[PDB]
């Protein structure tokens, strides 16, 4: 591995991310004054639990679709066997979305971009998932304090996905090798840009694992309350990944 | 099977 090869991987990963980032950062930043009014917030809170769940599941599914495309364009991913591609996506797609979400989070007023405007965690009160919602908001707040560049998000999210420890992998060594190359690319880029200080401040794997576990648990609780709603009205991909 | 369709 040359330095030119590693730099090539950095730019390839960054490009793959740019092409699949869903919303341009500038578009998210331009909308920060566009905040849901007290009336619109009350509107969301009066919506039924199942309608709010369906809406959130739809938007997560949209976000996940861009992550799948990211993976498909990610150097080395499509060279892995289909079993391992699926394993990595099933375990990592949601984690990637949770990291990407810090882009749409405003730390100054603790709001997140949702359905055209910015709203606080009170917006989601109809879900009955207060602990999950506040955890997601806390995680996004912690990521916002790092002030990720887009390139850093690209490299970091590539590693969130390419994790050789995921149970069910048939070609573990192959995933190990790609992971290591992406670690070099990420760490080289941080060295070159004098940003190695963030390494110690990145959240442990357990934080992301906790969020995904809570999500799955709150889904199970809801699916017991409204089984036909999930069957009839939830996106197919969402159920495949989380049911 | 949705993941499968998306990957190809
Ligand atoms: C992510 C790529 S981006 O271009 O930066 C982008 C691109 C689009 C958007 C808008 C957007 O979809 N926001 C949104 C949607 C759903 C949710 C959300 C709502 C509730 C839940 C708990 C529920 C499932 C029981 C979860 C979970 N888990 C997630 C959120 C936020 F997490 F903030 F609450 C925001 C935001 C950024």
């Amino acid at each position: 591995a040359s330095l030119t090869e590693i730099e090539h991987l950095v730019q390839s990963v960054c490009k793959s991310y740019r092409e699949t980032c869903q919303l341009r950062l500038e578009d998210l930043l331009r909308q920060r004054s566009n905040i849901f009014s007290r009336e619109e917030v009350t509107g969301y809170q009066r919506k039924s639990m199942w309608e709010m769940w369906e809406r959130c599941a739809h938007h997560l599914t949209e976000a996940i679709q861009y992550v799948v495309e990211f993976a498909k364009r990610l150097s080395g991913f499509m060279e892995l066997c289909q079993n391992d591609q699926i394993v990595l996506l099933k375990a990592g797609a949601m984690e990637v979305v949770l990291v990407r979400m810090c882009r749409a989070y405003n730390a100054d007023n603790r709001t997140v971009f949702f359905e055209g405007k910015y709203g606080g965690m009170e917006l989601f009160r109809a879900l009955g998932c207060s602990e999950l919602i506040s955890s997601i908001f806390d995680f996004s707040h912690s990521l916002s304090a790092l002030h990720f560049s887009e390139d850093e998000i690209a490299l970091y999210t590539a590693l969130v996905l390419i994790n050789a420890h995921r149970p069910g992998l048939q070609e573990k060594r192959k995933v190990e090798q790609l992971q290591y190359n992406l670690e070099l690319a990420f760490h080289h880029h941080l060295c070159k840009t004098h940003r190695q200080s963030i390494l110690a401040k990145l959240p442990p794997k357990g934080k992301l694992r906790s969020l995904c576990s809570q999500h799955v648990e709150r889904l199970q609780i809801f699916q017991h309350l409204h089984p036909i709603v999930v069957q009839a009205a939830f996106p197919p991909l969402y159920k495949e990944l989380f049911s | 099977k949705i993941l499968h369709r998306l990957l190809q």
